[PDB]
């Protein structure tokens, strides 16, 4: 795992996904902090969101554990920061990289999947009253991430 | 000859004297790297109830023992040396994180 993690680190250091960053927490190569700038095509625009990444012993064959540290209002992300995203579970492969995972999360922020929600009340509002949904998501971005 | 691309499992390229292989779906891996991937997937599938290519999901044909016999490639570790610019960027992130804490915007998980 360590040689793989060092290779990734150097590639994200020289060519990160647009508007993202990632690197070790202190001296521990197996625990990284990442940031995503809120996408301009989302109610998270203007925010900076912190995430935690923990690599398992058998990386890259098992997925990294990725969670939001910054609070966020979204049908697929709960109050513990857990993320419902297929490539972090059933659809992981070692051809994927941390760079690609950050890109995918950016996509999920722009376009939620409300039929597979972690937060039923937010899913209900997303589906029946989108105006109310983006208003509340912008409100949380401004209070917590800006 | 020797392929010009990279092995997506380890992220290193290919050198003469190295042991590597090509799949029927045209993807190159070091033999050692591909053997590790296959072992892991066989274990997962069994716990559920057909190993697919890491790159394109085509079902693979292979002999695991033959892949295992190949020598592991000798690859020097890539040192991590943060540039001056990256160090500057890290400092700015620290300032933003501090504000989020003050707002009650950081999830604790006690
Ligand atoms: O989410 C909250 O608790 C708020 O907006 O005050
Ligand atoms: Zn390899
Ligand atoms: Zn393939």
């Amino acid at each position: 795992a360590l040689k793989r993690i060092h290779k990734e680190l150097n590639d994200l250091a020289r060519d990160p996904p647009a508007q993202c960053s990632a690197g070790p927490v202190g001296d521990d190569m197996f625990h990284w902090q990442a940031t995503i700038m809120g996408p301009n095509d989302s109610p998270y625009q203007g925010g900076v969101f912190f995430l935690t990444i923990h690599f398992p012993t058998d990386y890259p064959f098992k997925p990294p554990k990725v969670a939001f540290t910054t609070r966020i209002y979204h049908p697929n992300i709960n109050s513990n920061g857990s993320i419902c995203l297929d490539i972090l579970r059933s659809q992981w492969s070692p051809a994927l990289t941390i760079s690609k995972v950050l890109l995918s999360i950016c996509s999920l922020l722009c376009d939620p999947n409300p039929d597979d929600p972690l937060v039923p009340e937010i899913a209900r509002i997303y589906k029946t009253d989108r105006e109310k949904y983006n208003r509340i998501a912008r409100e949380w971005t401004q209070k917590y991430a800006m | 000859n020797i392929p010009h691309g990279q092995c997506v499992i380890c992220l290193y390229g290919f050198q003469e004297k190295e042991a590597f292989t090509k799949t029927p779906c045209y993807h190159y891996f070091h033999c050692h790297c591909l053997a590790r991937y296959i072992q892991h997937m066989e274990q997962e599938l069994k716990a559920q109830g057909g190993v697919q290519c890491a790159v394109c999901r085509e079902p693979l044909v292979y002999d695991l023992a033959s892949l295992k016999a190949a020598p592991e490639p000798q690859q020097p570790m890539e040192l991590y040396q943060p540039s001056a610019e990256s160090l500057r960027q890290q400092e700015e992130r620290k300032r933003l994180y501090q504000r989020q804490q003050e707002r009650g915007g950081i999830i604790d998980l006690e």
